[PDB]
This record gives C-alpha cells, sequence and structure tokens, in this order.
C-alpha cells in the first residue's frame, strides 16, 4: 500500500502540482504543502536544545530513511546517537506541537552505509533509522515506496520531475509549514561542469538551468528529506532520492544534489531484512 | 521558538 496518500490516491483527488510532474514524464522558492500532500514526510528532532535537526522519510511502520550526514559528518562535528534524537511523523506547522496529528517515535538504532564518503563528497549519503515501535498510520502519516530497477530506469531520466520536501531555510527566514518544491533531473554532464565536486554514479541532481526561469532548490535544514516521483505506471509515490548536498541555495548555474535511492537499495534490503 | 512536546516523549 506504499505510495498511495490517504487524502488524495486513496480518494481519487489530485494535489494542485502533481500534473507538472506527469507532463514532464514523456527548501527556496518553493509553495506551503497541502495537508496530507507528503504522508511520509519525517521531520528528525533534536532533543537539546530542541531544534530541526534534518528530514526523513517513513518506508515502513518501523524504518525512516534519511541522509548519512545528518547523523554524521565529522568536519562539522556532528555524531548523533541514537537518545540524541526524536522522529515527528505526520507534521505539517514546523514549530507546533500539532497534538492528535503527528507522532513523536524514539529511536532504538541507526544503521549509517558502510561506505559513506563523508570526507571527501558525501558519496552514499544515506542512513536508515528504526523505530522503537510501529508507528500507526493515518490520514497524515503513511510510507512511501522504494524504487525498483524498473521503476528508476523509466523515472529517472533528466527532465523528469522530482518533488522535494521540507522544512528547511526559505533563503541560502524559516517557513511555517512544511515547503515543497517540483524540480527537474538534470544530465550527467551538466551536474558534474557545475561543480569542482567529484560526482559519482551514487547521486544525481536537480533544480532549473539558469535559462529556464523557473528556480527552486532544498536548502539548510531539507538534508535527508525525500526526492519523490508519481509513477505514471501504477500511480504511486516512489522515493527516487534523499536531500543531499549543494553549494548554497538557488543559486544559478548550481543544483542540489541527491543520493540515488536505487543505487543502495541492496544495502536498504540487506539492512532491513537482518536487523528489523 | 520549537514549542514544548509532551514530556513522555523526551524522558
Ligand atoms: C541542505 C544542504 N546540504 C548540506 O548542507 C550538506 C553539505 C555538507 Cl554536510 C557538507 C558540504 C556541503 N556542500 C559543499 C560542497 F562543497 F558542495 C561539498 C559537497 C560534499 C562534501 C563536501 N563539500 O564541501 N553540503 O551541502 C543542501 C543545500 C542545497 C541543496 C541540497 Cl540538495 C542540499
Amino acid at each position: 500500500d506504499c505510495g498511495l496518500r490517504p487524502l488524495f490516491e486513496k480518494k481519487s483527488l489530485e494535489d494542485k502540482t502533481e500534473r507538472e510532474l506527469l507532463e514532464s514524464y514523456i527548501i527556496v522558492e518553493g509553495s506551503d504543502a497541502e495537508i496530507g500532500m507528503s504522508p511520509w514526510q519525517v521531520m528528525l528532532f533534536r532533543k537539546s536544545p530542541q531544534e530541526l535537526l534534518c528530514g526523513a522519510s517513513l518506508i515502513s511502520d518501523r524504518w525512516v530513511l534519511t541522509a548519512a550526514h545528518c547523523l554524521l559528518y565529522p568536519p562539522w562535528d556532528k555524531n548523533f546517537t541514537e537518545n540524541d534524537l526524536l522522529v515527528r511523523i505526520g507534521k505539517h506547522s514546523r514549530t507546533r506541537y500539532e497534538r492528535n496529528i503527528e507522532k513523536i517515535s524514539m529511536l532504538e538504532k541507526i544503521y549509517i552505509h558502510p561506505r559513506y564518503n563523508w570526507r571527501e563528497n558525501l558519496d552514499r549519503d544515506i542512513a536508515l533509522m528504526k523505530l522503537k515501535k510501529p508507528v500507526a498510520f493515518s490520514d497524515y502519516i503513511h510510507p512511501v515506496c522504494l524504487p525498483d530497477r524498473e521503476t528508476a530506469a523509466s523515472l529517472l531520466q533528466a527532465g523528469y520531475k522530482g518533488r522535494v520536501t521540507g522544512w528547511g531555510n526559505l533563503k541560502e527566514g524559516q517557513p511555517s509549514v512544511l515547503q515543497v518544491v517540483n524540480l527537474p533531473i538534470v544530465e550527467r554532464p551538466v551536474c558534474k561542469d557545475s561543480t569542482r565536486i567529484r560526482i559519482t554514479d551514487n547521486m544525481f541532481c536537480a533544480g532549473y538551468k539558469p535559462d529556464e526561469g523557473k528556480r527552486g532548490d532544498a536548502c539548510e535544514g531539507d538534508s535527508g528529506g525525500p526526492f519523490v516521483m508519481k509513477s505514471p505506471f501504477n500511480n504511486r509515490w516512489y522515493q527516487m532520492g534523499i536531500v543531499s548536498w549543494g553549494e548554497g541555495c538557488d543559486r544559478d548555474g548550481k543544483y542540489g544534489f541527491y543520493t540515488h535511492v536505487f543505487r543502495l537499495k541492496k544495502w536498504i534490503q540487506k539492512v532491513i531484512d537482518q536487523f528489523g | 521558538d520549537f514549542e514544548e512536546i509532551p514530556e513522555e516523549y523526551l524522558a
């Protein structure tokens, strides 16, 4: 039942911008998300001091996916353990406690990809978090699907648009509610030529080119959040990427880089069937 | 500027 939103697909209702994504299959400068628009959205909340830590996604009743750098990144002295964070699911407002809607869960164990490269280019920027107890699904809480080989091959194409969501900064200040922005996947050569950082096959970049007019990008706080696409084949949402890195936010000629979820699915499967 | 969350989760 993954990727079918209770308030949209389940009732045969469309959100206001999903058509843009479908028409292409042939957070800075975003907008407020609709209620129940991204039911798999997860907020990584730091206990002390209480603050926004990162974004994440719900992939099952007990597993949450995020970016490895959200938990481990020596250059900025970041090394969070299980008890340092909390997971808030079903949220819309950024700062308020949404009583009777959001569900806060504690972390049982964190799993960072063994070959995550924090020293150079954040290669394999992915991590899993197992919750202590299952989260009950609702109209505002629902898991997103993970892509299979076919899904990735047909959807991960330059020009095809995905959707990025988060409570991160609005400029390179903070949003009142969850922000959303649709962005096109960019050709590998363009991604490479836009930066000095060494790009790998475990990442892809997205965002508009300067001559395309439109804009949008993730920014501080959006890290770990999902880059999703709605399959035109089975009408389910799939998480194709994880907000990983960029140079500045929404700069002309620059693009956001996302962890290629399918490329690391082997590792994800391994962790899930072995521990959870 | 985050609203206090229930103590049940913090503990
Ligand atoms: C949230 C933000 N992500 C980060 O801040 C993560 C992050 C970390 Cl942990 C270190 C260095 C950078 N960017 C600078 C960089 F040189 F490129 C870079 C990339 C990789 C490794 C080292 N360096 O130095 N970023 O972007 C982001 C902003 C805008 C778009 C996206 Cl997709 C993501």
